[PDB]
């Protein structure tokens, strides 16, 4: 039972290493995602100063494009979120099977 | 039908400018501003704090579920983790909300709970708010996700609810651009963006460009164009139409869409609906988009007068003519604006 | 026994959880070609409105394409359903083994 | 912007004119004349009669 | 061997569903490329009626496209009914070794 508590241990914090992986990885995609939101919003703004539109509508479509690389960012925490809600419940379930065989 | 006051001026040549369209002939003064009607809120103070929904979702056997209310906890059942085939409901959605909202009815009364098949619903309590709404049920909530009225993506707003509901997605608090508001209709299981919260959603009506237009009976009748409403969340997002504090100086048919110049405004309706001049939908571009443009210049130029032509509109301002061209589908993107000339033009 | 009847019903219990996530994903799935499909139709609306055209085909044009979009959504709503029937027969044929073994 | 009867038509080769009693208009269309394709000009503004 | 005919039956049952689910997608399949094939014919009468040519060689190639769709049909039953050839062989050898075991 010693031997069986290591080895379900060992599994979980490989698999909070895997997590902590995940998150940094995840970061990574964030930080991507970003370097590509600065370049096209100086791109939109360099657009906008230079045809004298000058409004709110014009305004309305660098908040729509800034809206989109929002939504994209939150895709992707919400499917760093729903990887943590698997591997959460994977070991807890690998516990509990290992708990009731104790 | 509804008065004739519009029409009335001291002088009704120079004020009366007016455009020509078949059915309607839109006859707008240049005198009367327009305001927003302010008596007509749709959302008087929704009360963003009063209702949560409970999202039922699965229950992952025996992890317990506590879930505060108010900051409270009432909310405590932890599943039978009993072995029996029968024992198994311990798990299904409607059952386990009742499990839950039944015991929510037991620590106060002041809000009302209910169960949908999706979800458990607290009706506002009377005076006092949800100050604080949390949970953590099971290692990683997956079985109840408080959603509240505001949530960060479009994932995370519950599958089933009331009849009418909203939630508003930000992105970050800062930045406005995710800003927009959902309503849930339950007739057809679809999410709609409808208004927000607190905005009004019409101007006057009768302080804005009158219509005359033709009956089928051969009489004429002066009338109030039914102006539309904007349909969509919050003041700043959808900006107001931005001509109301000014006389709407010349009305123009440029293209297919209606028109209005205003004090430096063209404020030129969607261009395929000739009515719905605020913004069609907030979070996705559309070219049927009405375009609202000042035409800043270097100098504040006040845009006296409109002609339509065919291709491309010609803006007349005191002080230089601009020429607005765009032979592809005109739209916020590609207006193009150039000033060309300089010769002054007079009242 | 009991051992069993547990660790079949945390099986279904995770197969709901499956079903759970796969209604979610398929609903952000489902919005995803609604943005497709606003710009699609705010497209076709600026063409019809632009051209004088004004008829009954351009009318039916617009239908054709809706119907294209409304096409594209039952499709992706009948995976959805056969991925449940899948589920829901996988937990019951591997409740009916057990039971069968018990 | 104004309803118009058509009156009168003539075939021509590449695009028909239409002939109307306060406009005329030239339907055109190089590619495959098609329903997404029309493209209506207004071009003319002398009168007809009957 | 009651519980060994039970469970190959089961799975004889799990494969005829499978050759179902196979012969509707298939459906959905010919059906899409007959969706494809409704413009492509409309794009060619078009061009045949436009230019006046009138021949019988475009008559001639109306007929090649048309010969190329229903090539590609055959193609797509062909693979359908090589498929059911593997399910029904499939199950038919598992059920001649679970009899010589019975």
């Amino acid at each position: 039972a010693m031997e069986i508590m290591r080895q379900t241990n060992i599994q979980n914090a490989d698999l909070s290493l895997q997590a902590r992986s995940k998150l940094e990885e995840a970061s990574a995609e964030l930080t991507s995602q970003n370097m590509q939101k600065v370049q096209a919003i100086g791109s939109i703004r360099a657009a906008i100063g230079e045809s004298m539109l000058e409004g709110s509508s014009m305004d309305r479509i660098k908040r729509v494009t800034e809206g989109q690389f929002i939504r994209e960012a939150n895709m992707v925490t919400e499917n760093y979120r729903r990887d943590y809600q698997a591997i959460f419940a994977q070991q807890l379930g690998g516990t509990q099977s290992a708990a009731s065989q104790i | 039908p509804n008065g004739s006051n519009y029409i009335k001026t001291a002088n009704p040549r120079n004020d009366l400018r007016m455009v020509t369209v078949a059915d309607y002939t839109f006859i707008v003064n240049r005198n009367v501003v327009a305001q927003k009607n302010t008596k007509s809120v749709n959302l008087p103070n929704y009360n963003p704090n009063q209702d949560g929904l409970i999202n039922v979702r699965g229950g992952q056997y025996g992890r317990e579920l506590i879930v505060h209310i108010n900051g409270k906890d009432v909310a405590k059942y932890k599943i039978p983790d009993g072995s029996q085939p029968e024992h198994v409901n311990n798990t299904d959605a409607q059952w386990l909300a009742e499990e839950l909202a039944k015991q929510m009815r037991t620590n106060l009364s002041d809000w009302t709970v209910n169960v949908g098949q999706g979800f458990i619903h607290v009706t506002a309590p009377s005076g006092q708010q949800i100050d604080s709404f949390t949970t953590k049920d099971g290692y990683a909530d997956q079985l109840i996700n408080p959603v509240t009225h505001y949530a960060q993506s479009f994932s995370k707003l519950p599958p089933n609810a009331p009849n009418g509901y909203m939630v508003k997605i930000v992105g970050d608090a800062s930045k406005s651009a995710d800003q927009y508001y959902v309503r849930y209709d339950a007739e057809r299981k679809v999410w709609t963006e409808t208004l927000g919260w607190n905005t009004e959603d019409q101007v006057l009506w009768e302080t804005m460009p009158h219509a005359l237009v033709r009956a089928a009976d051969g009489n004429f009748d002066f009338k109030w164009l039914e102006w539309s409403p904007k349909s969509c969340g919050d003041v700043d997002t959808n900006p107001w139409p931005s001509f109301v504090g000014s006389s709407i100086n010349d009305v123009f048919f440029f293209r297919n869409r209606l028109g209005f110049l205003s004090g430096e405004n063209i404020i030129l309706s969607r261009t395929a609906k000739y009515f719905n001049f605020y913004p069609a939908s907030i979070a996705n571009l559309s070219d049927d988009d009405p375009i609202d443009v000042a035409v800043s210049t270097n100098r504040i130029a006040i845009l006296k007068y409109a002609v339509p032509f065919s291709e491309e509109l010609l803006i007349w301002s005191d002080e230089a003519q601009f020429v607005l061209t765009a032979s592809g589908t005109l739209t916020s993107k590609s207006v193009e604006l150039n000033l060309t000339t300089q010769f002054d033009v007079q009242d």
